[PDB]
């Protein structure tokens, strides 16, 4: 029976580059033997061919009988090759994610390694395949030999291999819209929703297919057993989960040891919810030692401790289910920390998954909601090519006063309140306009640059006035302290007024938490107040007490 | 034998950019799509041997139902070496943007015809992903001239002329524009006349052969820069004084002579903000000159070729934004504002993109450059979204402000 034939792909080396001339390796007479053995079988099968000295190029052939197993095999180092052969369309971006998965009540695997292995190479590539078997004791010539199909190792190999039978299976795939046919690595993955019987139909059909191209494929990927273990999961008949996690229990905590410590966790988070990482984290920032033993902060000792709670018990997710809709729940794991479920039905999680606050000075719960969600919409298309319904621990209220008050402008997607402590919540909100009968503080402060000292304070339209000297201070600090004081000394409504462009900034971001326990303390003034205006104005015009707190030097 | 052959800059190779995650929505429109694309020869399958890859996404176009393909030639375009004149004098058109109104239609879908040189065609290669990254992504290039590319319209300019100057000779009076997938056609015209004006050149290019049945009509008359006015008020109190004493500080740096040492003077003291301040004479005179400073524009504004528009953009509230367009801080070429109830009262990101795309067609039509953005939202927030109201052909490009600008106020 005549066949098709498998279209070649065009190969070339790349800008202004020539083939590989790597001298052979000094081998063993047995190797030798090997290696002549192999060439052979693979001569008649077409895979490779003799070639005359004409040919200038050569790459190095190792051989291997490998771990116990006598079988000898043969392996080039195309090495050099590769690294002189174009960029080709990459098949590795993104890893496919278990909660993503979509079962099928039949699904057939289909070996096709052996497709791959008679997939024609582009003939004015093969030139630069050759490769040389040194002849016993070097009396005679090597023997000179060029790939005719894609050789293992080689750097287009892959991509040209998925790509050529993603060609030949289009039309199935087209002319039966019920079923699914995958592709990975070397096996093609069948599934469909249908009758027992009907599916093996399918099957002899897809092989009948295959044949046109004299391709003959038999269900050969070694049958195992669930679950399977696929880059770092446990996919389960219904259920998946991570293959199990064990953490080090050493002393010697080093950074390797931690860096360690965050890819599990981190990983162990996508399905174990509340997993924190902040604290064992914190440290590394500042290091660029790998080596060395390291100490413990309490607080991040002890989260060890809650990871490992959490841990104890098997936890699964599940795979997705298209007619069913998809939801998000965030909670508020406290310090810059959020934990969220994305799940189907309640009680029945597809996956789970943590945020924590981007490296900032000063910031607020609610932006890193925002934050979190931003991050959970992204992820959602990427996996399942949809946003979920989001559950957020906020009043509707809340999102409102924010967001049209908000300098920037921002956006959560469809999403409803769900009542749930801690709600995230605005703590404080400066007046629109001066408050009239509140008493108006002129605040200011300053540093000098080579001394470090300087003076913070106010003066009042009540006659109120107050300086302060500090030390070991900057002109950024001295401007904040000034604010501060002013919050401390006056009443319940406040009128305050600085020149500090800085200042303003800081508090026109409306922070709840911040770095500086100086900013920080600010806010926790702006907390107990009933009403605060904050006024700018330009400095050195030599105005109110920014001028008479300004004289003060 | 249709194709002009074309090339790259010096060491600048191929565009090589990430596909971003696209919603199944989208994807399947953009499988439909993409078959009939096929059917009729505009684009190919093509091998993994091609590296190269630019982004695309599918939107809804204005005023439209159905979906549409849009490619980001972003990276492709400064990859791509404009072709040039052969005589020295080369002019935008200046009277498009001094024309009374400015009408713009669509003439892509004319490009699909005029085929694409083939040392070139690879690079226009682009991936329709899968979900979930299960199967490998759906691969083309295109065999046309593709709509998003702007070294597009350079090849087919020299041949629209021909379709074009049917039209200019019988209406010499005129001006028509053309950036990217575009039309830009203004006339002194009446509106009733303008607007009928168009379906003469809407009609006559058919025969020329030749989507393109939807309403967008635009106008120029605004100030070039919208001048900086000052509050009119019977009764001043200190913080009148001091919000005074600030917008008019700002204005100094824009307008050197601004003085405000008398409306200083007043501020001296500790009183209580809302407490009334009656003015004095000698601060008086020192407002009335100030006043006239800003009548008066800017002296020695110039525009220059060789800088890029950097457009601002401040949300003032209630669906209301501020922007500035120049080149020099301080030396507006343009101002305004877009307050429309148009777009979302509930959605910041989508007031915004819109924001962007009217301020963009703004500078088109001035200077044939589009603005160099810069946005008043977290990166994340916007690229996550933006694309989900984008209804242009084009797309400019953007920075990202997370500083509030103290200015907000002083503009609105
Ligand atoms: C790793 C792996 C995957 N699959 C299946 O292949 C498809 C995907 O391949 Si995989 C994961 C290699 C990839 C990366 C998406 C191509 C699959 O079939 S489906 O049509 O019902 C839908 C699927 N998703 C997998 O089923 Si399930 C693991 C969901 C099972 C629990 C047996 C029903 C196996 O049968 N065995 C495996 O070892």
């Amino acid at each position: 029976v005549p066949i098709s034939p498998i279209e070649t792909v065009p190969v070339k080396l790349k800008p202004g580059m020539d083939g590989p001339k790597v001298k052979q390796w000094p081998l063993t007479e047995e190797k030798i033997k090997a290696l002549v053995e192999i060439c052979t079988e693979m001569e008649k099968e077409g895979k490779i061919s003799k070639i005359g000295p004409e040919n200038p190029y050569n790459t190095p052939v190792f051989a291997i009988k490998k771990k116990d197993s006598t079988k000898w095999r043969k392996l080039v180092d195309f090495r050099e090759l590769n690294k002189r052969t174009q960029d080709f369309w990459e098949v590795q971006l993104g890893i496919p994610h278990p909660a993503g998965l979509k079962k099928k009540k039949s699904v057939t695997v289909l070996d096709v390694g052996d497709a791959y292995f008679s997939v024609p190479l582009d003939e004015d590539f093969r030139k630069y395949t050759a490769f040389t078997i040194p002849s016993i004791n070097n009396e005679t010539p090597g023997i000179r030999y060029q790939y005719n199909v894609l050789p293992q190792g080689w750097k287009g190999s892959p991509a040209i291999s998925q790509s050529s039978m993603t060609k030949i299976l289009e039309p199935f795939k087209k002319q039966n819209p019920d079923i699914v046919i995958y592709q990975y690595m070397d096996d093609l993955y069948v599934g469909s929703d249908l009758e027992i019987g009907q599916h093996r139909t399918k099957i002899e059909e897809l092989r009948q297919h295959l044949l046109r191209w004299g391709l003959t494929t038999p269900d050969k990927k070694h049958q195992k057993e669930p679950p399977f273990l696929w880059m770092g999961y446990e996919l389960h008949p219904d259920k998946w989960t991570v293959q199990p996690i064990v953490l080090p229990e050493k002393d010697s905590w080093t950074v390797n040891d931690i860096q360690k410590l965050v890819g599990k966790l981190n990983w162990a988070s996508q399905i174990y919810p509340g997993i924190k990482v902040r604290q064992l984290s914190k440290l590394l920032r500042g290091t660029k030692a790998l080596t060395e033993v390291i100490p413990l902060t309490e607080e991040a000792e002890l989260e060890l401790a809650e990871n490992r709670e959490i841990l104890k018990e098997p936890v699964h997710g599940v795979y997705y289910d298209p007619s069913k809709d998809l939801i998000a729940e965030i909670q508020k794991q406290g310090q810059g920390q959020w934990t969220y479920q994305i799940y189907q039905e309640p009680f029945k999680n597809l996956k789970t998954g943590k945020y924590a606050r981007m490296r900032g000075a000063h910031t607020n719960d609610v932006k890193q909601l925002t934050e979190a969600v931003q991050k959970i919409t992204t992820e959602s298309i990427v996996i399942w090519g949809k946003t979920p319904k989001f559950k957020l621990p906020i009043q509707k209220e809340t999102w409102e006063t924010w967001w049209t008050e908000y300098w920037q402008a921002t956006w959560i997607p469809e999403w409803e309140f769900v009542n749930t402590p801690p709600l995230v919540k605005l703590w404080y909100q400066l007046e629109k306009e001066p408050i009239v009968g509140a008493e108006t503080f002129y605040v200011d402060g300053a540093a000098n640059r080579e001394t470090k000292l300087g003076k913070a304070g106010y003066v009042t339209n009540k006659g109120r006035q107050k300086v302060v000297p500090l030390t070991n201070t900057t002109n950024q600090k001295t401007e904040l302290q000034a604010i501060y004081l002013a919050l401390q000394d006056s009443g319940l409504e406040v009128n305050i007024v600085t020149d500090s462009q800085y200042a303003l900034g800081i508090i026109q971001a409306q922070p709840d938490k911040s770095e500086s326990e100086l900013v920080n303390q600010i806010i926790e003034q702006l907390i107990k107040k009933e009403k605060v205006y904050l006024a700018w104005v330009p400095a050195h015009k030599g105005i109110g007490g920014n001028e008479q707190v300004d004289k003060l030097v | 034998i249709e194709t002009v052959p074309v090339k790259l800059k010096p060491g600048m190779d191929g565009p090589k950019v990430k596909q971003w995650p696209l919603t199944e929505e989208k994807i399947k429109a953009l499988v439909e799509i993409c078959t009939e694309m096929e059917k009729e020869g505009k684009i190919s399958k093509i091998g993994p041997e091609n590296p190269y890859n630019t982004p695309v996404f599918a939107i809804k176009k204005k005023d439209s139902t159905k979906w549409r393909k849009l490619v980001d030639f972003r990276e492709l375009n400064k990859r791509t070496q404009d072709f040039w004149e052969v005589q020295l004098g080369i002019p935008h058109p200046a009277g498009l943007k001094k024309k009374k109104s400015v009408t713009v239609l669509d003439v892509g879908d004319a490009y699909f015809s005029v085929p694409l040189d083939e040392d070139f065609r690879k690079y226009t290669a682009f991936t329709i992903p899968s979900i979930n990254n299960e199967t490998p992504g759906i691969r083309y290039q295109y065999n046309v001239l593709p709509q998003g590319w702007k070294g597009s319209p350079a090849i087919f300019q020299s041949s629209m002329t021909k379709i074009l100057e049917p039209f200019k000779k019988q209406n010499p009076d005129i001006v028509i524009y053309q950036y990217m997938d575009d039309l830009y056609v203004g006339s002194d015209l009446e509106i009733g006349q303008h607007r009928t004006k168009i379906e003469e050149l809407r009609q006559h290019l058919l025969r020329w052969g030749l989507f393109l049945w939807m309403g967008y009509e635009l106008h120029p008359d605004k100030w070039t820069v919208q001048p900086i006015v000052l509050p009119e008020k019977d009764s001043w109190t200190v913080n009148d004084i001091q919000k005074l004493v600030g917008k008019l500080n700002w204005a100094s740096q824009i307008y050197p002579g601004i003085k405000v040492r008398q409306l200083s003077k007043l501020l001296r003291g500790t009183k209580a903000l809302t407490e009334v301040i009656p003015l004095t004479e000698e601060a008086e005179l020192e407002l009335a000159e100030n006043r006239e400073i800003l009548k008066e524009p800017v002296h020695g504004v110039y525009y220059d070729p060789s800088k890029d528009l950097i457009a601002e953009i401040q949300k003032q509230g209630q669906g209301q934004w501020t922007y500035q367009i120049y080149q020099e801080p301080f030396k507006n070429l343009k101002t305004g504002k877009y307050a429309r109830m148009r777009g979302a009262h509930t959605n910041d990101v989508k007031q915004l993109t819109e924001a962007v795309q009217k301020i963009t067609t703004e500078s088109i039509v001035i200077w044939g450059k589009t603005p160099k953005f810069k946005l008043p939202i977290q990166k994340e927030t916007w690229e996550t979204w933006w694309t989900e109201y984008w209804q242009a052909t084009w797309i400019p490009e953007w920075e990202f402000v997370n500083t509030p600008p103290l200015v907000k106020l002083w503009y609105q």
